[PDB]
Parts: structure tokens; sequence; C-alpha cells
């Protein structure tokens, strides 16, 4: 009840503005349509799409993947902003 | 219950069984690609991000990937 709930809380300030956001540029938006998951799939459209899926997932996936970016994660990010962050969700502690 | 699928299967474990790996650590394909981090030479060097935009990645990563 509390998920959709606050959905439809965050909604018109997600609604215009994710809207412009999308039909604007450029990022971001990718992690916006995730706090909005399907329709953002089917935006988007390859291995950040599977991972996606265990989103609403509670399952013990976070720490793994989590920790495994992370290292790497800064590594390709020390020297993509879009990708670490969609980790840190599925870590579960954002 | 397909014991013919299944029979596939027994066929697909028995060709992944007799399948030809190279090596890690004695050819080239995982000892020389021991680099620390990924995409270490497009980070240090300017020139879903390559698949977004054209040319960004160096050659050498392109080699190690």
């Amino acid at each position: 009840a509390f998920s959709h709930w606050l959905a439809h809380t965050a909604e018109e300030r997600i609604e215009e503005e994710v809207s412009l956001y999308g039909p604007e540029r450029h990022v971001e938006a990718v992690f916006s349509f995730l706090t909005g998951i399907s329709d953002a799939c089917r935006l988007a459209q390859h291995r950040l799409s599977l991972l996606l899926s265990q989103m609403v997932g509670s399952q013990e996936m976070r720490e793994l993947i989590s920790l495994q970016l992370v290292d790497w994660n800064k590594l390709q990010v020390d020297h993509q902003e879009e990708r670490l962050r969609v980790f840190c969700l599925l870590s579960g502690t954002p | 219950r397909d014991t013919l699928v299944r029979q596939s299967q027994l066929v697909v474990d028995w060709l992944e069984s007799i399948a030809k790996d190279e090596v890690g650590d004695f050819s080239d394909n995982i000892e020389y690609y021991a680099k620390s981090v990924y995409w270490e030479n497009t980070l240090h060097t300017l020139k879903d991000a390559p698949i977004r935009q054209k040319l960004p990645l160096d050659d050498l990563d392109r080699e190690d990937d």
C-alpha cells in the first residue's frame, strides 16, 4: 500500500517533471523511471536490463552485485555515473 | 516430463564436457588480460556509454575486452 502510495505522492512532481526530463535529456532520467519499471525498460530499449528486474526483489542479490560494481564501479567511473547509481539501488542501502 | 527434450540436454551436457577452453593463466586470453580495473586506458586517456556515442574507447581497452 505504501509503495504505490509513495509513488502517487511523488507524482505530479515526477509527473510533468520527469515528462520534460525524458522529452529532454539525458541520463538520470533512467534513475528517475526506476523511482517511478517495464515502461522505463521499454523506453531505455542488455546486462543492466536483466539486473533492473531484480528491483522490487528483496533478494540477497544486493551485497554481491554491490561490492562487485563498487570497486570496478569507481574503476570505470573513477576514470559511467548512470550505472553505479543503479547498482547502489540494488545494493538496497542507497 | 519430456524425456525427448531431456535427452537433448544430456547431449548438451556431453558437448559441454568435451569443449575446448583457452587457458586463463598460460595464454594471452587472461594472463595478459589481468588489467587492474576495467577501461583504465580510456579513463586515463581521453582519446552503455559507447553504445550511446561513437568513438570513445581506447584501442587498448577494446583489445583487452
